[PDB]
């Protein structure tokens, strides 16, 4: 039998944070909102919807500043550079956009995905871009020569996410197949493969200052530790198809579940601090409750959601919360816990 | 057929082969267990790399990255004519070993190797052959 | 062994001053025989 | 452990709060009364109720031979280890006083050592620079 | 010389094994070396026919 | 700590060896720089000299006198001191009562003997109660000393390794 | 008497007995440099089949040697003790008396180092280990390409 | 002489600057971080470089082993007697 | 304890003392040997 640590410091305590509460709900999107991106300096961010448009809302007002068009499928993807005066818009009709932020205009086109594509992640110290889709494939495309000079194959199903970071291993696509690849940017090979979900891995996400990152599908949400993808912890109890994952600056993990649910998180310790449950848009089915999308702006003091009934929500934790208020139910619980 | 620490046969031979040494392959109950949890593990370092790893990183792999780049502009677009007359020669020291029989040690040979002068006026060669795609990767163990 | 490494760096000292004054008395000889040599080709000059 | 006074294990061990040192609080007692409050061994001065610390613990089980089960047998026993503790004493004072003397003789013989040393090193010295600086006369034959 | 036979003080032929190699063929590396026979071989074969003709 | 501060050039690990003949001349040489001069017996580098035994502190003057009787023995070893009186406590026999003893001093004389047989018996049932109790503890007693004794010599195992190893990394960089 | 030294292998385990009354200070050698840890985590460096299996470098590489008379030793053929067959414990050198820290076990009959190298002990128990070691793929200068490391080697007793 | 936690003699003895309890090093260091520096058996908080000061033992003086023969223990055991036998006369002379 | 560390520091002391007469004793009489070699020698 493998043995286990029973020095009962392998469970952190979790830290105390507020809840959160909802704050807005930005309407006019005609499409399911998909993507989401804060530029750089935290004034404005980036909606894509069904309704292939691309929108510019005021982070402060939630005033709509500016729609564009030129997709003519579902905008899945989106990227405002902190480098470049660039924002990058992938979408369901094949199509990688680089649009030139100092004309509003479309500059760019980075064609070869077979199918529509699911993600867009900018390499954070490197001039590239990489989508993944329904073809199987992360596309790992130069910016100034709009060259695909990575194809990295090994998946059998639609790469539904994927996250840049500055070190070994720089790419890392989860799948519809279940798997999650890591992958070293300089070859264009596998690192690793981690078949520990059971279903197709949707969400995807990496610590701001931990060199960890997460993954979740429907039931499950994993945190690793890099370079060797060795299994961290489990998050536990949202029992829904997990769409979406946001971990802040002050260790927060955000799961949004696609029959409208919600997870709060602790990071460092896996304790679930809140557990809420959206709200539709009047109009709205019961079908339609569903958070399909979701971003931290750059403080981490806002969660943007964009939502199946076509909505934007801003979240804030409260400030009227202290830990007597809202006390943490966590034990050191004595379980065997069957992996 | 090898042994562990402890002593038991071991079995990650199956899992890692066809693989490279430094492929991650999680093949044990072990890699199911978390790393707090996990026996033989006291402190454990969870830091981002620092300025100076993350910059070797990022010159290596925009090294890689920009030969690529470079393929596939000439790939792109091709210069029109594709000559090169300044065809420098590269020299070769060749020592011959034994071979067809006799074993008498032949003297070692200077080889002069040039680029072969091309007309700028021929067509590619070769038809393209749609070949089937090969066998993936030694899929790894399923760690549900 | 504190007080072997003080004698140790006295006796370097010591062998470094003798060294120095060896030196000094081989580069006056070499002076000596370069001036006896510089007379003697003089005198052969003059006497030619 | 054992008490750094005696040797033996201390009924009431305290440590100092500087030094560390664990011992009987009896002899520590009746030490830093000896010497004006000053820990054994050492330079520093030693609170007898403020640096010292008593160690609380479970009482230590001496073992008990069968022989000594009578009031007489363990009378002779103390008569005896009282014996052995005199003859140790004086042995230790006669061992003490040999050591001096040997050290004695020692300082003695090593400050003879020294000057011998200085006398040859002087020597020395005056013959390496009669060597050096032996200027090569002219070797005239005897006419 | 991997088992060891021992007549103790009680008069019983103990066999003690200084490996584990003898319980479980793990440790033993001769595990590939174990060659079933010919009638287990047919039970095998027969009982898979049998699952087939069902 | 050491107070010797001399300073002589000696290098054991790079110069040669001295021959037994240069370590007698040597030693010679050093005898005649003792005859030379006389020693010194108030020298800074030699320590005080031990005071008497009724000029020290923690002395007391039975312990003065007891040291001064071990002293005066030639055989200080084996200078054992008188024992106390030991046949007290044994069985006491029965007394010779003469025919001509007074009843005074015949009941006197056994009076003595029937105290001296309580003390015995008394001095027995204490012994039989010890040894009940050792009986009773004996095997606890004797692993705790066992594992206290043990515990003892492997730390002054483990300090007198340390001091070696200590000492052999100093003379190896040395 | 013959005194016994464990090879825990990543193959199995290895008992040798070795010969105190014919070739001793080799047998120390190996005595002291087993129970130190010296030959706790190297490699097994060569392997030829039907030859050799030669191991004991600290580098792995075929120069390593830390004997403890120094540096290096003498040689002690005693013509008693010929390789005769497989699984003979020697020590061995190059060329004249240089004799390091490296251990060869004879896998096969070779009766052409007699003289050469020092035979000083025998596999007593495992010659199976031995057997399957002869058996791995080498490449080219007869370095296995997987590696056959040693952990321990101790004194049984 | 025994560890407050493990129960054995520790090699590397210390005692808390608040409770002068001795323990093993390791032993301590690992309650300290388990309860977050926290002394067993204590509700007050624990420095674990400053309530903990290590126990040196002096090897100047010869060893007395602790047994039946030591002078210190006859004392003792005398003085036990002495109590036991003041005790059993005192209740004899109640009853009596 | 005391007594015993001063003898052996002082031991040690004479011994590097012996040990330094010793080749203060062999260099003198090289020296003195070389001396008078060269007195009798006179061409170098």
């Amino acid at each position: 039998l493998v043995r286990r640590s029973e020095s009962l410091l392998a469970q952190p305590r979790p830290d105390w944070h507020p809840p959160w509460k909802l704050m807005r709900v930005i309407s006019g999107h005609l499409g399911w909102v998909r993507a989401l991106a804060v530029e750089p300096n935290n004034q404005w961010f980036a909606s894509g919807a069904g309704d292939r448009t691309i929108k510019i809302w005021d982070l402060a007002s939630g005033q709509l500043r500016l729609t564009l068009t030129g997709h003519i499928s579902t905008v899945r993807g989106l990227a405002v550079s902190p480098r470049h005066p660039y924002m990058f818009s992938c979408g369901e009709d094949k199509m990688v956009k680089c649009w030139d932020l100092e004309t509003n205009k479309v500059i760019r086109h980075y064609h070869g995905h077979l199918s529509g594509v699911y993600t867009l992640k900018l390499h954070p110290t490197l001039d590239v871009l990489v989508t993944g889709g329904r073809d199987g494939v992360a596309r790992v495309w130069d910016m100034r020569t709009r060259s695909n000079v990575h194809v990295l194959s090994g998946h059998t199903g639609t790469v539904a996410d994927l996250v840049c970071q500055e070190a070994d291993p720089q790419v890392i696509t989860g799948s519809l197949d279940s798997t999650v690849r890591m992958w070293d940017l300089a070859a264009g090979k596998t690192m690793g493969v981690l078949t520990h979900h059971k279903k197709g891995v949707r969400a995807l996400v990496t610590h701001p200052t931990e060199f960890t990152f997460a993954t979740a599908s429907t039931g499950s949400i994993k945190q690793w530790k890099c370079p060797e993808g060795a299994f961290m912890q489990n998050f536990e109890g949202h029992n829904a198809i997990i769409n979406t994952l946001a971990v802040n600056d002050q260790n927060v993990l955000f799961s949004g579940g696609d029959n409208g649910s919600m997870s709060f998180w602790d990071w460092k310790s896996g304790y679930r601090f809140q557990s809420l449950d959206t709200t539709a848009q009047p109009g709205s089915l019961d079908a339609e409750l569903g958070i399909m999308s979701s971003t931290f702006d750059m403080s981490g003091a806002r969660l943007i959601t964009g939502e199946a009934d076509k909505t934007i929500k801003i979240w804030k934790e409260d400030t009227t919360a202290t830990p007597e208020t809202h006390p943490i139910e966590w034990k050191p619980s004595l379980v065997r816990r069957k992996y | 057929v090898q042994v562990d620490s402890e002593g038991k046969v071991d079995y990650t031979a199956i899992a890692r082969q066809g693989h490279s040494s430094d492929r991650i392959i999680h093949a044990s109950f072990k890699d199911l267990i978390p790393l707090r949890q996990r026996a033989e593990a006291g402190q454990i370092d969870l830091s981002r790399p620092s300025k100076e790893e993350v910059e070797a990183t990022a010159e290596r792999t925009k090294n890689a990255l920009a030969a690529l780049v470079s393929g596939a502009l000439a790939a792109q677009k091709p210069k029109n004519v594709q000559v090169n007359t300044k065809r420098e020669a590269t020299f070769v020291k060749y020592t011959p070993s034994a071979q067809m029989g006799n074993n008498t040690k032949k003297q070692e040979r200077i080889i002069k190797i040039v680029e072969r002068q091309r007309d700028p006026m021929e067509p590619p060669k070769f038809k393209h052959k749609k070949i089937p795609r090969g066998p993936p990767s030694p899929p790894p163990p399923v760690m549900h | 062994r504190a007080s072997e490494e003080q004698a140790i760096q006295r006796r370097l000292e010591a062998l470094r001053a003798e060294v120095a004054f060896v030196s000094t008395r081989e580069r006056k000889a070499q002076e000596l025989y370069r001036k006896l040599r510089d007379e003697l080709e003089e005198l052969r000059l003059e006497q030619a | 452990m054992l008490c750094a006074l005696s040797g033996e294990i201390p009924e009431e061990p305290v440590v100092s709060k500087k030094t560390g040192v664990l011992f009987e609080k009896r002899l520590i007692l009746k030490y830093l009364e000896e010497h004006n409050n000053i820990e054994p061994g050492t330079t520093e001065e030693l609170d007898p109720e403020t640096d010292l610390l008593p160690i609380k613990t479970s009482r230590v089980v001496r073992p008990r031979p069968p022989n000594f089960t009578s009031i007489p047998s363990l009378l002779k026993a103390f008569q005896d280890e009282w014996d052995a503790l005199v003859l140790e004493t004086y042995t230790t004072r006669e061992q003490l006083a040999r050591v001096r003397e040997e050290l004695a003789t020692a300082l003695y013989q090593h400050d003879a050592a020294v000057r011998v040393i200085a006398r040859l090193t002087r020597e020395r010295d005056e013959a390496r620079e009669a060597l050096a600086r032996l200027t090569v006369t002219g070797a005239a034959p005897a006419a | 010389g991997t088992l060891d036979i021992i007549e103790t003080e009680d008069g019983e032929m103990i066999a003690v094994d200084k490996d584990g190699t003898f319980f479980s063929t793990a440790n033993a590396t001769d595990f590939a070396q174990h060659k079933p026979d010919k009638a287990a071989v047919d039970r095998l074969v027969a009982d898979l026919r049998k699952a087939e003709e069902a | 700590m050491p107070a010797i501060t001399t300073v002589h050039e000696s290098l054991p690990y790079i110069d040669p060896e001295p021959t037994p003949e240069q370590r007698a001349a040597a030693e010679a040489l050093i005898a005649e720089e003792r005859a030379k001069v006389p020693d010194d017996p108030y020298h800074a580098l030699l320590p005080p000299p031990l005071p008497p035994l009724n000029e020290s502190r923690h002395l007391t003057p039975i312990l003065q006198n007891e040291l001064a009787r071990l002293a005066s023995s030639p055989d200080p070893q084996a200078a054992k001191m008188d024992a106390l009186d030991f046949s007290r406590y044994e069985a006491p026999e029965m007394p010779s009562i003469d025919s001509s003893q007074s009843l005074e001093e015949t009941a006197s004389q056994l009076w003595e003997t029937l105290k001296q047989a309580y003390t015995a018996q008394a001095y027995l049932s204490a012994r039989r109660a010890h040894l009940a109790l050792l009986d009773t503890h004996g095997k606890n007693a004797w692993l705790i000393g066992n594992w206290h004794l043990e515990g003892e010599v492997k730390a002054v195992e483990k300090e007198l390794a340390e001091t070696k190893r200590e000492i052999d990394r100093v003379s190896l960089a040395r | 008497m013959a005194t016994d030294v464990a090879l825990e292998t990543t193959m199995g385990t290895i008992i040798l007995e070795l010969y105190n009354q014919h070739a001793p200070r080799t047998c120390e050698n190996f005595k002291t440099l087993a129970a130190r840890g010296y030959y706790d985590g190297t490699i097994f460096h060569r392997v030829i089949k039907d030859f050799m299996v030669q191991g004991g470098d600290p580098t792995g590489t075929g120069r390593g040697g830390r004997s403890i008379y120094g540096d290096t030793f003498e040689d002690e053929i005693h013509p008693g003790l010929r390789h005769t067959g497989a699984g003979i414990l020697s020590m061995a050198n190059a060329g004249p008396n240089t004799n390091g820290s490296q251990f060869f076990l004879t896998l096969a009959p070779t009766p052409w180092l007699d003289g050469k190298h020092t035979i000083f002990g025998r596999v007593k128990k495992g010659i199976r280990v031995l057997q399957r070691m002869g058996l791995v793929p080498t490449d080219a200068d007869d370095r296995p390409k997987t590696e056959i490391k040693i952990i321990r080697a101790y004194v049984v007793g």
